Formats: C-alpha cells, structure tokens, sequence
C-alpha cells in the first residue's frame, strides 16, 4: 500500500524560514522524483520544485527560484522542502507528490496538505456582528437570521448556531482574509419565519488557536 | 523508453496481468505448408463401409 | 514554460449524466498530460496519465482521447461520488502548469433565495463607517450575484462578495454581498437598494431602504 | 483479394504466330478481368476489359474467351509492334490484384556478345575498395549470366548484376555484372576472370586478368 | 472521342501529401465508378481506391486505407486521389481509370500516369565515371567504349554519345536505384574498333529534374 505523509507546517513570521517534511512507504525513492506542489487559500495549484532521487538535479518553478529548496534522502526513504525568507505571500497549503524520471510525468499519488498561515496579525480571537431578518414577507414563508463572524487568526473558525445545538438550516462561508490582517466569515440559519421569534439564535464561534469562543445572540429587530 | 509495470498484488481486475496468445493464420497462393489433415474419421468394424 | 486553458470553469449535470472536460496546451506537449479529481477536504486524486492511461483505483467510467491540439476528460456517467473539481496537468515543460479547475455541480432543481438586507444601525455607524449587507439564503445553482443601485443608479468599485459552500444533499448556498461607505458617504446618498439575480429568477429581487430606515 | 497467377514467364514466337497466354485466378472474379500491354519506356495500354470486351484503339487481333476457370488472351497474329510485357488485373473484390505478367520473345538468331572487361583502376582504388567490372554488349536471347572466377576458383556472394531492355529492331541487349572487394581482398589475389555462359555461345567466353593489370 | 487526362503529380517529401486530378472527356462519369492504380518504379501494378460517380460510396485496398482518400465531381466530370501521411514506400506512377459498378467488371480505360519519387538523397545531378575497351580481337572487328552515370535523382535521365550527336550504336541501360539513395545506369557505343581512336565519344547525361548536365570524354586507357 502507497502512502506519503507530509508535516511540519505551523505559523512562522516574516523574516523567518519554514522546513517541511514528507515521508513514503510502500514503494521507493531512487528512480522517482519527488516534488512539492503550494496551494495558496482561495487559489488552484502552483508547482515549486522537483528532486531526482537517483540524479541529485534540480527543477524549480520560475516563481519560487532563489527561496525555495528540495533536497530528498534515499537512506532514509523520505523529501524535504526548504523554505527562505518567509514573506505573508507565502500562505499557502502545502503538498508533496511524486513522479517518475526528471519529468515527462505528472504527480500521482498525493497528500492532504498542511497550512501555514503568515499575516501582519499573527493572532486574535473573533467577534461577532449581528444581521437583522427580512421584517417583509418572503417566498416559500422563510426567514433567515444571520451574523458576521470577523477579526480572528489564523483560520479555522468553527461556526454553529444556539450555541452548536442548531445544525439544521445552517449555512457559513469559508473565510477571506481581510486588511485588517485577520479572518472573517459569514453565517445564517434559514427556518419558516414564525420560528425566528421562537428558537435561540447564538452565533457559536470557536477559534481554538486563541484558545477563545464568542457566544453572540441574534434576534429580529425592529423596522 | 522502457519502463517497469506496477503489477502489484493488491491491484484491482483492470490492473491485473493477463496473458495474450494470438493465433494469426496466413493464406497465400501458394501451397500450404501447415496442411496435411484433411479430416479422418473412426474406425467402424463388422459393418458395411 | 507551457501554459494551460481548461473549459468550461462549471459544468452541471446529473447523475448517470455524460461528462466531457477540456485542456489545451499552448504549445505541443507530448503525451505528458494527466487529469485530478479534488473533492472538498481532500488530496487531488489521479485519474488519467500520460494521456490515456487510467489509474488505479479510479472508476471504469474514467476515459479519454484527444483530437488535434484538443485533449477531452469523459465521464460515461456520473455516479454521486463524481462531483469534484477536475484538474489537468502537463509535464512536457519546466516550470510545470496546473489548469485552473472545472467544477462539477449534480443539476439539482433551481431556486430564488430567501432574501434579506440589513441597512447599517445607528449603533454600527459609531465606527464611522458604514456597511450594507444583502444576503441570499439556501438557494441554487452556485452562479449567482448582487447589483447594487444607489439613488437608482448603478454602483461599482465599492463592493464585496464571499460566499458558503454547497449542501451536501441539495448542494444550496448562501451568498452574501456588501457595500462599503464611510459614514460620510452614507449621509450623501437617499435610497439604497439590492438586485437580486441568477437562473432560478424569472424577475430580479429589489429590496430596497432611505438612509437611517433600521 | 483475388490473387493472379500468369503463364508461362515467357513466350517465344515469330512475326505472323498465334499467341496464347493464360491467367488463372485464385477464387472467383466473375467477368472482370483486364489484359494489358507495356512497351519499354510507356504505360500500359488497355486491350481488354472484363474479360471479352476489346478496347478502342486496340487491333482486332486482341481476343480472348473462357472455359472453366481458365482465363485465355490470344493474339491471332504478332506484329513486331507487339513485343511487350502483358498483364491480367480482376476487378472483383477489393483489394484489386494483378498477375506478375509475362514477356513475349521474337525468335531471333541466336549470338553471343562482345565482351569486355575492366581491371580495378588504379584511380577507382582510392576508395578504398576494388569494383571489377565484365560487360556483355549487344546479344541475343535475353537469358544469360556471367561466373566470376578469383584464383581460378568459383567465387559466390561477392557479386551483382544490372540487364538492360531489348533492342526496338534486334531485340538484343547489354549485360553488366561486377566484383566487390574491399582494395585489401584485391591485394590478395592474382588471377581474376569473367565466364559468360548462354544459349547462343558454344564456349563460355573467359577474359581474365593480373591484379594491377590495365 | 474518349480521353482521360491525369495531372498533378510531383516530387513530395516523406511527412507531405499530394493531390492527384484526371479529367474525363467523351463520356460522363455518372453511372461508372473511378479507380486509382498504383506502380512502384520496378514493380507491377497495384489497386489503391475506387469511387462509384452516382453513389458517393468508395471502397479502399487494405494497404493505403487511412492514407489514401478517393473523391469524384460529376458537374465538372472529373475524379481526384487525396494521397496523405506519404512515406518513400509510396512512390510510383499513378494511374486514372474507369469501371462499370463498384466491381465485377474490369476497367475499359486509363490514363498515362503521373510519376511520384522519394528517397533518402532527395535529389542530386550525376556524375559519369569511364568504360575501357579491350585491347584484345573482337567478334567481328568491333569494339565499343562505355561509361557509368552514377549518383543522380530522380530518374528520368537522357543519355547519349559524343554530346549528342551519335546515336548509331548506343546501347543503354534502364537505371536502378542504389544504396547511397540515387540512381545509376551503364551505357556503350559498338562500332568497327579503328572508330574508337578516330570518333569523339563523350557521354552526355541531361537530368532535367535537378537543371544540369554532365559531359564525359571516354577514351581508350593503355591496356
């Protein structure tokens, strides 16, 4: 059975440097090259450089020559990246895959990815912003209740509604991060309108890098 | 140009080896050398034949 | 240095529904092409490599063939676990490119979103800025958007969007667009008001608020 | 796909004899044979088609018929204008096939040919190699061949040959044939000979030579 | 008056196509199929494709399906080949004929032929390298003087005596085709030997096809 796993991502500040690690079982590392793949948040896939094994040559994308390094080890069975003069640019989900010879081959067995999140805000917890419901008649009867869930970092923020016991109806963004250096998302609970004067509504933020929640109520207002 | 097949034993039918025999048979005007058997048939004793 | 087009960016069909995907190449690129099937959380998954050859542990309903420049990715019928962003990929050149993505939605009936708006509060104007948030709730297909209008007229420049992920059994979302002003720019304008379009809406939704109404 | 069989290889009559050649087809062909006539230098012209059918242009003599499976094409006459290479094609299934065709021979007086040769130059043996050179000029049949001898022994594998066209009013014809030997394997030997042997020479013609000779 | 014109041939490399047209005259094409015949330089004949006039259906030999295209046009009364993917294996005369349905009768009428040829050495003017005579008696008194005229392409070439002028005693050859990827022949003058030390004997080799010529003076070698 073929499997890679990669490690070692985490929040490292501008300046600074980052390595990565990504080890196989199941098949080899000579006669394969290996490569490491970036996938910024919110964008597709951006090659970075490939190793072969049995060769010790190097290929780089032209965007990444002169910060990023590959190196890979055939005593050990395993690849690293080596990542320079880290800027916030530099976000991005990381990757190892592999392929056969110098190129010619695209990648074929791939991991899952590991984030690093880098930003002029290394770190907050949330707050939360209430929206008001339409006061108006709707199709279909429905109403919604919603909030904005803003300023925290890094990303993920788990968010859930009556404090996680409402599942049902609930809809959230992926977060974008903002100028402010921090993360922020939406969120609403869709019901049949006569129950948004009837259930609770408390925007249930849990942003376990702070080590910190916001509990926020959101109810119908006047207009 | 070559390269190894990955025919691992934890491969699914489509990925497993199978082996190919092709039986081509050639006919020109010429005479046949794969020729000979013109069908025979069995021994039947003690009747009319 | 080759550079890759895939098309369409969307493609919506139903399950047991034919799949075809494309991806050119720039330039010539052998046969170095292979094609990635990514659902949401997980590794990209290898589907066809070095043009034709399906991979292991990849579905019989995976197949291809190229014609010309023109390379096409068929899916001889979609099954539920088929709905994934599709990818291409070429080798033949350094640096190596990625194609940008063609997202397969299951055709799901069409419906107008629950509509709201929420003009900024005089509490949410202590900031000195003010924000007007519209949103669209559980409505389908992904392709929707907001237009703002200002004193009837059209806005641009001074707006933003993001939106939820899909449903996992109806494949809805929310989506949500707003406007940004600084308090002093919200004071110079009367009527503001969200345009509500896409597929599923014969007429597009107007809501509408004067300056200080919630 | 028919195949052709012609015969025989080659006829030989005088001006004024019936001619007859034969085609005969590997399976069936129905009507839709063809009998073509090629001069030295020119294309093939149509005599007959589809078995009995004369062509335009064509002389009366031109005839031919079927029995069984046997396919006849007969000249009642020969001219001396019809001393030409024939040939049958059946148009029935496709791939359409022809016979290897066949020649026909004007009975001439026999003779046999001026004969020279030319000893490796000393010119020619800068290259390297050695080429002897024995050329049969103007005689008749068109059947004849020429045995090298090196040391007086038969030689074998080290020759080629080249045979020109028959002549418009004698039909007589040249004969070319050569020796390869690298200029090493010339050094080693001394005697080198041409036979020429045919129907028309009652005793082989020998020419020989010393190497280094001329 | 029946005729059949054939027309485009020409010299196409290996990789290249080539389209081939032959006119009718004096009939129609309506009612009879059309045939193309190949003859390599060397070789018999060879059918290559057939198209029946009224029909529009063709059928192909086995050998140059995919490759060679049959088509006809009945409003202007002629019938074209569409030679694609040519290698040096295709090389030959190509020949326009007529038949009566698409089979069962044999063709009643071709054209002339258009010659097609390739090779490794694409073209080359020749070259004329001396025949001695024998310095020994001759049947008859007679004795002739020859030359070879070797490495040229394409064929045809003309070949002749004492420049051209003497053409009483010229016997030639066909040429071949050799190794080095061109062609060669050989070619003497027999008459009375005292003639060989008396008239002048200069090959003359005129090869259109690459605009040159060569002039060759053959003379009797001490012997």
């Amino acid at each position: 059975e073929v499997q890679l796993v990669e490690s070692g991502g985490g929040l490292v500040q501008p300046g600074g440097s980052l390595r990565l690690s990504c080890a196989a079982s199941g098949f080899d590392l000579g006669g394969y090259s290996m490569h490491w793949v970036r996938q910024a948040p919110g964008k597709g896939l951006e090659w970075v450089a490939g190793i072969y094994a049995s060769g010790g040559a190097t290929a780089y994308a032209d965007s990444v020559k002169g910060r990023f390094t590959i190196s890979a080890d055939t005593s050990k069975n395993t690849a690293y990246l080596q990542m320079n003069s880290l800027r916030a640019e530099d976000t991005a989900v990381y990757y190892c895959a592999r392929s056969y010879y110098y190129g010619g081959f695209g990648m074929d067995y791939w991991g899952q990815g590991t984030l690093v999140t880098v930003s002029s805000a290394s770190t907050k917890g949330p707050s939360v912003f209430p929206l008001a419901p339409s006061s108006k008649s709707t199709s279909g009867g429905t109403a919604a209740l919603g909030c904005l869930v803003k300023d925290y970092f890094p990303e993920p923020v788990t968010v859930s509604w009556n404090s996680g016991a409402l599942t049902s109806g609930v809809h959230t963004f992926p977060a974008v991060l903002q100028s402010s250096g921090l993360y922020s998302l939406s969120s609403v609970v869709t019901v049949p309108s006569s129950s948004l004067g009837t259930q609770t509504y408390i925007c249930n933020v849990n942003h376990k890098p702070s080590n910190t929640k916001v509990d926020k109520k959101v109810e119908p207002k006047s207009c | 140009p070559l390269q190894s097949y990955g025919f691992q034993p934890t491969n699914g039918v489509g990925y497993q080896p199978y082996r190919v025999v092709v039986l081509s048979f050639e006919l020109l005007h010429a005479p046949a050398t794969v020729c000979g058997p013109k069908k025979s048939t069995n021994l039947v004793k003690n009747k009319c034949v | 240095d080759i550079q890759m087009t895939q098309s369409p960016s969307s493609l919506s069909a139903s399950v047991g529904d034919r799949v075809t995907i494309t991806c050119r190449a720039s330039q010539s690129v052998s046969s170095a092409v292979a094609w990635y099937q990514q659902k949401p959380g997980k590794a990209p998954k290898l589907l066809i490599y070095s043009a034709s050859d399906l991979y292991s542990g990849v579905p019989s309903r995976f197949s291809g063939s190229r014609s010309g420049t023109d390379f096409t990715l068929t899916i001889s019928s979609l099954q539920p676990e088929d709905f994934a962003t599709y990818y291409c990929q070429q080798s033949h050149t350094y640096p190596i490119t990625f194609g940008q993505g063609t997202k397969v939605e299951i055709k799901r009936t069409v419906a107008a979103p629950s509509v709201f708006i929420f003009p900024p509060s005089d509490e949410q104007l202590k900031s000195g800025t003010a924000s007007v948030v519209c949103l669209l709730n559980n409505f389908y297909p992904r392709e929707a958007k907001v237009q703002w209008k200002v004193d009837n007229a059209l806005q641009s420049g001074n707006s933003q969007e993001s939106v939820t992920e899909q449903d996992s059994k109806d494949s809805t979302y929310s989506l949500s667009s707003t406007l940004t002003l600084s308090k002093a720019d919200y004071e110079k304008h009367k009527v503001y008001a969200c345009e509500v379009t896409h597929q599923g809406l014969s007429s597009p939704v107007t809501k509408s608020f004067n300056r200080g109404e919630c």
